[PDB]
């Protein structure tokens, strides 16, 4: 819930969490900042790619 | 091992005990803090930089210094130090077995040259602890 | 080609977070030589916590065999600084671009540093 857009969504059977949609990320520090205030400052990392556009 | 008070280096100044205190039973297992107060410079709106927990039982203490040697406390970005008191929060001896409750206690002196004891009175649900390290 | 190198051993943090974004001075106390050292390292692109040993020497150059201003192999920490202070159990101010660094050993230990030299800084995490 943390995250403003679809970007993760919960898997039912395997009960974890997934990827998808992946580019609607929007580049907001939300689900980074939930992490570290959770207790989990390296959990996901989310970086640019330089050579994709 | 005498004590089972231990001092946090830093804590954030932010925090209050409550949140201290659900981080250490998250950590820890349930219910295994005592008591936990946190000095302050002013009556009840200026915290200081440590803190002062004391554990139910020397393993938990024991435990939770072999994780704060392995940096593995991490409360609000902050590495919580743990080291040696000078003294507990409460005067309570570390023990499931020296705490007695609800017992009998009366006061008195031998009447006779006979193994024979007089009772002054009698007080019923008395509470006895046994401290070795303060020897009373 | 080398001029000090030992191994280190950290003793504390002076800010003590893990996401602070903010340049960390680091506390570590040398082995066999009994030396203090101060540096300013960046956790969050080089991570370092309490109770890991690393190792750390320092160079007037990075060529072999002189061409003073080939160890990137080796070492995975290179910096480069000069020294600016050397007077006082003597101490060491190595300024590597506004990064302090504080090497406070022995007075025979550190001798064949001159003032206002440039110099490098080699570390490894082992």
């Amino acid at each position: 819930e943390s995250s403003p857009t679809k970007v993760f969504g919960m898997d039912p059977v395997t009960r974890q969490v997934v990827v998808v949609d992946p580019e609607a990320y929007t580049y907001d520090e939300e689900v980074i900042k939930k992490a570290e205030a959770m207790g989990k400052p390296g959990l996901i990392e989310i970086s640019p790619k330089d050579d994709s556009f | 091992t005498n004590r089972s008070t231990v001092k946090i280096s830093n804590v954030p100044q932010t925090i209050v005990a409550d949140e201290l205190l659900r981080f250490l039973e998250l950590h820890l297992g349930e219910d295994t803090v005592f008591a936990l107060e946190i000095p302050t410079t002013r009556d009840n709106w200026k915290p200081r930089d440590f803190a002062r927990v004391q554990f139910t039982t020397l393993e938990v203490k024991s435990r939770a210094q072999l994780l704060s040697s392995q940096s593995k406390l991490l409360f609000k970005t902050h590495n919580l130090r743990l080291s040696e008191a000078y003294d507990d929060i409460i005067p309570r001896p570390v023990d499931p077995r020296k705490r007695l409750d609800d017992i009998v206690l009366t006061v008195g002196f031998p009447e006779s040259d006979e193994k024979r004891f007089c009772a002054l009175e009698k007080w019923d649900g008395v509470r006895c602890w046994i401290l070795t390290e303060k020897r009373r | 080609i080398i001029m000090f190198e030992d191994i280190f051993v950290v003793d504390k943090l002076d800010p003590d977070g893990k996401k602070f974004d903010k340049v960390t001075r680091v506390e570590a106390r040398s082995h066999n030589l009994e030396m203090f050292m101060h540096l300013d390292v960046n956790t969050e692109v080089y991570p370092l916590a309490v109770g890991d040993k690393f190792t750390l020497a320092m160079a007037p150059t990075l060529n072999l065999d002189g061409t003073p201003d080939t160890l990137a192999d080796k070492y995975e920490y290179i910096m480069h600084g000069k020294l600016y202070k050397i007077s006082e159990k003597a101490e060491l101010y190595v300024s590597f671009g506004g990064l302090l660094m504080l090497l406070q050993g022995d007075p025979a230990h550190i001798s064949h540093f001159e003032l206002d030299q440039r110099l490098f800084l080699l570390m490894r995490k082992l």
